[PDB]
């Protein structure tokens, strides 16, 4: 998970970084400057994680590419309402125990933390109204509320 | 807590009263989606329970329904007493605005129940139909013979082992039945109809001919001493068909019961199926269904009133305008088949506002014309007042609902007492009469109901909600067509719903509505499958036809003809 | 074990997983990657439930029910909101890439993915991006490939590779481009590839033969029947539409063939739809072929049979017990002949004597999977009894199962079991004239002539028990391999000895019986399996009769001047010249058959008999199990002039017309009662299925689903008046929807599996007592004979070793799954799959003849010179020549025969 | 005067053609099973390119109640009820309408819907990846990760 400037005083231990909503991992930290957009960084991360899926189990194999496509839409400014909620549901349902191995929880940890902290960039990605239906001529659509 | 939730109704005071009277081990409470406390009674305590419910401080005064059920193939009977067959009794307390269903479990080798006719006289025909279609005997019944099928019929067609589809046609059986019709009058025994004193040498026995039906008349001169209406000439096997069609593909059959009603007959069936599916329809669906039901109520009332005026000797353009609007909305005039599980088949067409506005702006002058032609006509008034009049006691004991019940002064309309389809969001009055329900009061009440239905249509036009015409439920059948044609999971849902059928989880649902001629109810038993395990249709015209001998006893044949015209009934509703 | 599902207490098996325990209890959990026969892998992530630590726990945790043991005191929830949301999400993720294909997909209405989409309540697409696509492969004539519809549930590869041991299907690629198919285009080589169309939960692998004449599952008229294409007797559900046999589905039988058929049974039904089948009785007068109706056919046939001095009947192992018995009653017991040759009859009654008098238990097909060592003697099981070969592969994997059970690994955790038991397997020793398809898992394969195979069996029996006869002349290396086999067989708790009649050798069956008796004398739990040739070979052997050579002798000598041939072409069991001459000598030949055969040219009368789709009857298994098959459709429903009656009905009415001059179209139960009264060894066939008066709470059993369509239109082009529903007086099934097919109905015969919410072959879960177990009220079929109290004696007729003699060529039989069986090789889709006619030779013999691979050689057998191209066979032995049995012109009676004048054409 | 009928009117049943001129029906048999009367009978056939079409298509109009459940059930909008009601006949056998009596030369009430533009299954003029919202097929031997 991404951590902020306030977490920089944490000792590099398993328990302290775990208590802050992240994990110590390899203890090889990566610093992100203000010139880096979080949506592009998380799009790059999820592109790696989705193409490094082993293809065995459904949530990683088929929901990491969905997060990749949502992040590409948000990076191009073509986001639509419900995208952030879809990302959060993907983060919740790819957690520990839902997938066969631990690749997908590690994949959704940065997406979780980036939405948690830098949410304004993700909401800045949303610029289009939601649509996945085109009009069929003789059929009046069911206008859901 | 939605309206379709499964409830046992243990907080209903009738359950506590039954527990304090008969003991806690004398009955079994079943949790259902009928909206009604359902209790299983021992057969030996049925008359005691009925008599106790008849004598409560706010008594259960009306036997609404009585029928049977073949429980042999029912696989989901958890919490239910062991039964091969069962008989249910739907009883209504009007002062309490409550109802209770009693169920008697029967083994296959002992299919006899005590007769309920000593407590409620409409149980006569209800028990004759249960004997006819299920073979359940009722001990003590005066004339327990077949009422739907002919008397020379083998088998009980509503049993699960009876083949539903039509058997091979035999010319020889047709000639045999024609021969039986040939000297039916010559070999007429007035013991096979429940009559008595057959030929005093002054009693004449005749046969006669809203549908065509026979009634045998015993006349002393011109006075009616007794009569037995012979029905079942219009029996279509609608309930047995309910077990042979899916929940979706049964809807046209709901149309063809009470064929002057259309969408009015669709409404209780789709409401009960939505109860089984756990569907809460959106508000636009409610207003669309109310608008179509009130248009068809206006059409049926206009036909009934125009037939009554012509029969006495005291009409088409209005019904043509209604049929044109219904044809625009649904594509069909008489049998629209347009309501759906979860909604309606299509959205309202663009231009429906203009047609409804043209209908509503052209109607009140016709309303004044009908009120002048009916309420202010002396020949109609002198022909129709006082002929076949009954009070509140006779309407309660015979299951009379609709205009006759409210003409007796009992303010009982389903749209106000037990609201459905968002009828509580409309402002309309329920016209009631004095204490006497004769022909004139019934026709006057129908005219006032016409005015109130026009008010409801005005409110439907003025604020028609914007929203979906189908519910967002997964069991909405069919799904919206544009998402079906574009999306794969919606295509999958549509594929499975229109072919095998939608899977309703195993439960029982009930819905009664104020139909054009009284109270129409659907009682549906689902066994978890894609078809109905049991489709029971309670129709008002059956009960109203049963009340005829108790109302024209001592009248003339012309009085009987006027009474038959004054009853809003059709024979498909009686026989279904 | 005690589990609590949604607060409700249940008693389950603690050795099961939660998914199979909950499906056995009637609960619904969606699933894709799990199968009852393949074990649990935890791939699709669909079967998630919420597990709690105890009763006073509210948080819980999402677990996979297929990967979770149903241990004592378990607390789970299926109807938890978070679990339901997750399962709907898994269906949504599978739906993101799924093609908009349901109308033009052969799986529609029969698709498990559709069912689990609806069951989770997912009907709203919020995915707006692109779908991945895939190119399709050509998988041969039987299986159609559509990789777009894949959900990557891995069932196909796990079945085809870890269960059926096929090598040419696999998973390729990676993250979300995972591909399931062959490495390149070509025919799938597994003999059990056809089970993919039911294993695959989607429409990727579909029945191409059904796809040619496709119809949906609700439009199908099904019946429970028995596969007619070999002796294994796998239960099938044939389904028809518009008067033609559309599909063969697997009918579950937890005792025989539980989930799987072979490809011959699944795809060799096409002979039923041949347009040259006899549909009416036809009488030959001069050059004229007068079409008759049933009554005047019986009258004319009875007149000619009455005027004749002696009438003989020739049965067939194709025909049911009732048809052969009715022929035996028409002609008398002394004039009835089985239609098989004398050597075939000798081998068949020897195998019958071993099975019902040898004192050794013969196992059902499902029970074969639990044996600890297998010796197959002389039988090409993959080409003659294929489902037994699949069960043998399961028995071989039993060793890894035991090894993983030793480490306390649960038996459903298949990946751990296969990892623990890497390449370890139970011992398998196969013996044939050449290499078999079981050689990949066989510990040892013996390629030798049938005399040497028998001698190896006799030597194994002598090494196990010294009272068995000895074999003289065994080489030291062959002796070392014999001791390897003996140490493996003696060390097994449950040894199984498989042999059969297809080797063409009596001595092979005798050697197998000797090995089984020697193992039984040592206290082992030995079983013996005998593979017969045809669907009712064992029933025809039990009934008995003269050989075909005796019938031909009676025709040639003039003692019999009338012959009634029942369902027999007579060329597979005798030389065509002799058969044709004998039948041309007879002044009355009457052929009762459902296929257009060559002997119908000589036939004076031809009765259009019914095949298994249009008839009822009883067939006897290779294990002695009597099984009833039921008529699928009435042939006269669409063509009103078709007179296609059951063979027993024809022969019973002919006997009635012969005796009393009045026809009697009898009932099936009357014929079965006559069988059990007259033949006491066949008395068990009464209990095979209940009689025609059987009801489920008063109603019959429905042949077609409740949503069967087109009732007032399917015949409307013939006449707009709907015809009478065809009446079934023979069985308890009705030819309509107006019947019972409930999963809880007290019956054993299930025409098709369907339950609400379960439209796929996964609906068989609802019809079983536990998933993958038996049917809830017992599997159908009854064993005719019990195990004898005392065994046979040792067969002392040890043959000499095979000696290659000059000028003569011993014919080594080669059986083909596609081609050897008569009716299935008549099916048109089998011709592409059928091998080309190839005569097999040793390299030494081919070099001696101066013949290379592919050059055509000519040989004369029984005065008939035929020419075939040569394939070089390395594994064959010198002096032997390999011929494909059952093909066109190569009768299966050529096995063990010799060949003369083999020279280059 | 001619009788006016609204566009939704449930009269004579026709089979329509897609805008390219090919017949819309793919012989999916949903209309036949959705018919409560059971008066539709058809058989699936397939062209050389793999396109599904009806071999025959017959409707028993002596039985049909003009309820529109088939048109509602059609996933390709092939079968349509049209504003025409003059279907009287002399012989009841002539009320069985085959495919040559139903297949009109235009799109009917739904002028632009093409089911085959949505289906992933390939026909002539539309290979894999050319349907709506479909990516091109990535070969499994591609160099890209
Ligand atoms: S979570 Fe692990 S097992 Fe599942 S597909 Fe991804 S990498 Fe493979
Ligand atoms: S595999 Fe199933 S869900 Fe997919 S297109 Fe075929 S029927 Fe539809
Ligand atoms: S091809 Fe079928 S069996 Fe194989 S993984 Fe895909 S859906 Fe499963
Ligand atoms: S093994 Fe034999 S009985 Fe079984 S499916 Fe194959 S051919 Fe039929
Ligand atoms: S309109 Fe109704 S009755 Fe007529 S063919 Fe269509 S579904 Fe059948
Ligand atoms: S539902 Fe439509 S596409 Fe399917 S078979 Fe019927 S007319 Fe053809
Ligand atoms: S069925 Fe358990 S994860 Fe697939
Ligand atoms: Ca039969």
């Amino acid at each position: 998970d991404f951590l902020t400037e306030a977490h920089l005083d944490l000792p590099m231990e398993f328990e302290s970084i775990g208590k802050a909503g992240s994990r110590l991992g390899t203890a090889l930290a990566m610093a992100v400057d203000h010139e880096i957009n979080m949506v592009s960084l998380v799009r790059n991360l999820e592109e790696f994680f989705a193409r490094e899926s082993c293809g065995w189990c459904t949530p990683c194999r088929d929901g990491l590419p969905w997060s990749v496509k949502i992040l590409r839409a948000l990076e191009r400014g073509e986001g639509q309402p419900g995208d952030i909620e879809t990302l959060e549901q993907l983060c919740r349902f790819l957690g520990p125990g839902k997938t066969f191995c631990a690749h997908a929880p590690g994949a959704v940890e940065p997406l979780q933390s980036a939405i948690k902290y830098f949410r304004e960039e993700f909401e800045a990605g949303i610029k289009q109204p939601f649509s996945n239906t085109h009009l069929i001529n003789g059929i009046q659509p069911n206008l859901l509320k | 807590e939605p309206a379709w939730q499964t409830r046992d109704h243990l907080d209903d005071p009738v359950i506590g009263e039954l527990r304090n009277r008969f003991g806690p081990d004398a009955f079994t409470v079943q949790a259902t989606r009928t909206g009604v406390p359902v209790v299983w009674i021992k057969r030996e305590q049925l008359l005691e329970v009925g008599d106790f419910l008849k004598k409560l401080p706010k008594p259960y005064v009306m036997l609404f329904d009585l029928h049977g059920m073949d429980e042999r193939l029912r696989t989901h009977r958890e919490g239910l007493p062991a039964a091969d067959f069962s008989v249910f009794y739907h009883l209504i307390s009007i002062d309490r605005n409550r109802d209770i269903m009693l169920k008697v479990a029967l083994a296959e080798n002992d299919l006899h129940v005590p007769t309920f006719t000593k407590l409620f006289p409409n149980a006569n025909w209800y028990e004759r139909e249960t004997w006819d279609l299920f073979g359940i005997t009722f001990d003590g019944h005066p004339n327990l013979r077949r009422i739907m099928m002919p008397q020379t019929w083998k088998g009980h067609p509503l049993r699960k082992d009876y083949p539903a589809r039509a058997t091979e046609f035999s010319p020889f059986e047709l000639t045999k039945a024609k021969q039986d019709l040939e000297m039916e009058a010559l070999t007429f025994k007035p013991e096979e109809w429940g009559m008595k004193r057959g030929t005093n040498e002054d009693f004449m026995f005749l046969n006669l001919g809203h549908g065509a039906f026979r009634i045998v008349l015993q006349l002393d001169g011109e006075e009616i001493v007794d009569c037995v209406p012979d029905i079942g000439y219009h029996h279509r096997g609608a309930e047995k068909m309910g077990e042979r069609q899916s929940w979706h593909s049964y809807i046209p059959y709901t149309d063809r019961i009470e064929y002057l009603g259309g969408c009015v007959n669709e409404m209780p069936y789709v409401l009960a199926v939505e109860k089984l599916a756990g569907i809460t329809v959106p508000d636009r669906v409610n207003v669309i269904r109310v608008m179509l039901s009130e248009l068809f109520r206006i059409n049926s009332h206009l036909l009934y009133i125009s037939t009554f005026i012509q029969d006495v000797g005291a009409a088409f353009t209005d019904r043509q305008k209604i049929y044109d609007l219904v044809e625009a909305i649904t594509g069909f005039r008489m049998h629209p088949a347009w309501f759906r599980i979860g909604g309606v088949a299509h959205d309202l067409p663009r231009g429906w506002d203009r047609l409804l506005r043209e209908f509503l702006d052209w109607m009140p002058k016709r309303l004044a014309s009908y009120e002048k032609a009916a309420l202010q006509n002396t020949i109609l008034k002198g022909r129709s007042q006082g002929v076949a009049a009954y009070g509140a006691k006779e309407a309660l004991e015979w299951g009379t609902t609709g205009a006759g019940l409210r003409a007796t002064g009992i303010d009982f309309d389903v749209r106000k007492a037990r609201p459905y389809s968002g009828y509580e969001n409309f402002d309309f009055e329920i016209p009631v009469g004095g204490g006497v329900s004769d022909c004139y009061t019934r026709v006057m009440l129908k005219v006032e109901e016409l005015r109130q239905s026009l008010r409801i249509l005005e409110q439907c036009l003025n604020n028609m909600p914007e929203g979906p015409f189908k519910a967002d439920h997964p069991l909405t059948t069919p799904p919206p067509k544009e998402r079906t044609l574009q999306h794969i999971e919606t295509l999958i849902t549509h594929f499975l719903q229109v072919s095998w059928g939608p899977v309703m989880p195993a439960n029982e649902s009930f819905q009664m509505i104020e139909a054009t001629k009284g109270i129409n109810s659907y009682y549906l038993t689902s066994d978890g499958s894609t078809m109905s395990y049991r489709t029971r249709v309670r129709t008002p015209s059956f009960a109203h036809l049963q009340q005829i001998p108790a109302a024209i006893r001592g009248s003339l044949v012309s009085d009987l003809i006027v009474y038959l015209g004054s009853i809003d009934f059709v024979m498909s509703d009686v026989d279904r | 074990a005690t589990i609590h599902v949604d607060g409700k207490e249940y008693e389950v098996n603690g050795a099961d997983n939660l998914l199979e325990a909950c499906l056995s209890l009637g609960l619904d959990i969606p699933y894709f990657c799990w199968h009852p026969a393949l074990g649990s892998v935890g791939a699709c992530r669909q079967c998630a439930v919420k597990q709690y630590q105890n009763a006073e726990d509210t948080r819980g945790r999402l677990v996979m029910s297929c990967m979770t043991p149903a241990s004592d005191g378990t607390f789970i929830s299926i109807d938890d909101e978070e679990a339901k949301q997750f399962r709907e999400s898994v269906v949504e993720w599978l739906m993101t890439n799924h093609p908009h294909d349901c109308p033009v997909c052969e799986e529609g209405g029969n698709c498990h993915l559709q069912d689990m989409t609806v069951m989770t309540g997912h009907s709203f697409r919020r995915y707006r991006f692109t779908k991945r696509t895939h190119r399709n492969q050509d998988l041969g004539p039987f299986i159609s490939h559509e990789m777009n519809r894949c959900i990557a549930c891995y069932r196909c590869v796990r079945y085809y590779k870890d269960y059926a041991d096929g090598t040419d299907l696999g998973v390729y690629g990676a993250h979300d481009n995972v591909y399931f198919g062959r490495p390149e285009d070509g025919t799938l080589e597994s003999e059990f590839s056809g089970n993919l169309v039911e294993i695959c939960p989607t429409g990727v692998f579909t029945d191409k033969t059904h796809s040619e004449r496709y119809n949906r599952k609700w439009d199908m008229q099904f019946a429970p029947s028995i596969c007619q294409q070999c002796s294994i007797g796998c239960n099938i559900s044939p389904g028809e539409r518009y008067g033609e046999l559309r599909r063969i589905e697997n009918r579950y039988n937890g005792t025989v063939n539980h989930y799987f058929l072979c490809d011959r049974g699944r795809f060799g039904y096409g002979y039923v739809n041949l347009k040259d089948r006899p549909r009416q009785p036809v009488q030959r007068r001069g050059d004229d072929f007068i079409t008759l109706n049933a009554e005047q056919a019986m009258q004319g046939a009875a007149d000619i049979l009455r005027q004749s001095k002696k009438v003989i009947g020739i049965g067939s192992p194709r025909a049911s017990v009732e048809s052969n018995f009715a022929l035996r009653e028409l002609v008398g017991e002394e004039n009835f002949y089985t239609g098989i040759a004398h050597g075939e009859q000798e081998r068949l009654q020897l195998a019958l004597k071993v099975l019902r008098e040898g004192g050794i238990y013969t196992p059902a097909l499902r029970e074969i999977e639990s044996y600890d060592a297998v010796l197959v003697l002389g039988e090409d099981v993959t080409q003659t009894g294929a489902r037994v070969a699949l069960a043998v592969r399961q028995a071989v994997k039993g060793k890894a199962r035991e090894m993983a059970a030793a480490q306390k690994v649960a038996d459903w955790q298949i990946a751990a079991i296969l990892n623990i038991g890497q390449r370890a397997k139970h011992p398998l020793f196969v013996t044939n004239v050449d290499d078999t398809r079981l050689d990949d898992i066989a510990a040892w394969t013996y390629r030798a002539p049938v005399e040497d195979q028998a001698r190896l069996g006799f030597a194994i029996a002598h090494a196990l028990d010294n009272s068995a006869p000895a074999v003289d002349g065994i080489e030291p290396e062959l002796q070392s391999k014999i001791d390897v086999i003996v140490q493996a067989l003696a060390g097994a708790k449950k040894p199984l000895i498989i042999s059969g009649t297809n080797a063409g050798s009596l001595e092979v069956i005798q050697a197998a019986a000797n090995v089984a008796k020697a193992l039984k004398g040592r206290g082992a739990d030995v079983g013996i399996t005998m593979i017969a040739r045809s669907v009712n070979s064992m029933g025809l052997g039990i009934m008995g009769g003269g050989s075909l050579e005796e019938a031909l002798t009676e025709l040639e000598t003039g003692r019999a001047d009338a012959v009634v041939v029942l369902e027999n072409d007579l060329h597979r069991h005798a030389s065509a010249i002799r058969v044709n001459a004998a039948l041309a000598k007879a002044p009355l030949v009457m052929v009762v058959d459902h296929q257009r055969t060559a002997i119908m040219e000589n036939a004076h009368l031809v009765l259009s008999a019914a095949s298994f789709a249009e008839s009822d009857g009883t067939v006897i298994n290779n294990e002695g199990r009597a099984q009833r098959f039921f008529q699928v459709y009435d042939p006269a429903y669409y063509d009103s002039k078709t007179v296609m009656l059951e063979s027993w009905r024809w022969l019973h009415s002919l006997h009635s017309t012969l005796l009393s001059r009045e026809v009697d179209w009898t009932q099936l139960d009357h014929v079965i009662d006559a069988v059990v009264a007259k033949i006491p060894e066949l008395a068990g066939i009464k209990d095979a299925a209940p009689d025609a008066t059987f009801r489920i709470r008063g109603q019959k059993l429905a042949r077609e689903p409740h949503r069967y369509s087109g009732r007032t239109a399917m015949r409307a082009n013939i006449s707009v008046h709907e015809p009478r529903q065809p009446q079934d007086i023979d069985t308890m099934f009705t030819f309509s929807m107006e019947g019972n097919n409930q999963p809880t109905a007290h019956r054993s015969q299930v025409p098709f599996a369907w339950a609400p919410g379960w439209n796929s072959p996964q609906a068989w879960n609802k019809f079983q007592d536990e998933v993958g177990g038996k049917l809830r009220f017992g599997d159908p079929g009854v064993r005719l004979f019990e195990t004898s109290e005392n065994g046979l004696d040792y067969f002392t007729s040890v043959p000499a070793r095979f000696q290659p003699q000059d000028g003569k060529w011993r014919i080594a039989p080669y059986y083909h799954l596609f081609g050897s069986d008569e009716l299935s090789q008549r099916a048109p889709v089998f011709q592409s799959r059928m091998p080309q006619p190839y005569i097999k030779l040793n390299p030494a013999d081919a070099a001696k003849l101066g013949v290379n691979a592919g050059t055509r050689v000519s040989f004369s057998y029984d005065g008939n010179t035929v020419t075939l191209p040569v394939e070089i066979a390395e594994g064959l032995t010198a002096g032997q020549v390999g011929l494909p049995m059952g093909m066109s012109g190569i009768a299966p009676v050529l096995a063990g025969a010799h060949l003369e004048d083999l020279k280059e054409a | 005067e001619p009788v006016y009928l609204p566009p939704r009117y449930r009269g004579r049943i026709v089979l329509t053609r897609d805008p390219d001129g090919e017949e819309r029906c793919v012989a999916c048999n949903l209309c036949a099973v959705a018919c409560p009367v059971g008066c539709i009978s058809l058989q699936k056939a397939e062209t050389k390119d793999g396109r599904w079409y009806p071999e025959f298509f017959r409707i028993n109009f002596s039985r049909c109640i003009f309820c529109g459940l088939c048109e509602e059930a059609c996933p390709t909008t092939a079968i349509q009820l049209t504003p025409d009601f003059e279907m009287g006949e002399y012989k009841r056998q002539d009320l069985v309408y085959e495919k040559e009596d139903l297949l009109i030369s235009g799109p009917g009430k739904y002028p632009e819907y093409n089911f085959y533009r949505m289906a992933g299954m390939a026909i002539d003029g539309k290979d894999k990846g050319e349907a709506e919202n479909e990516a091109k097929p990535i070969d499994v031997k591609s160099l890209l990760p």
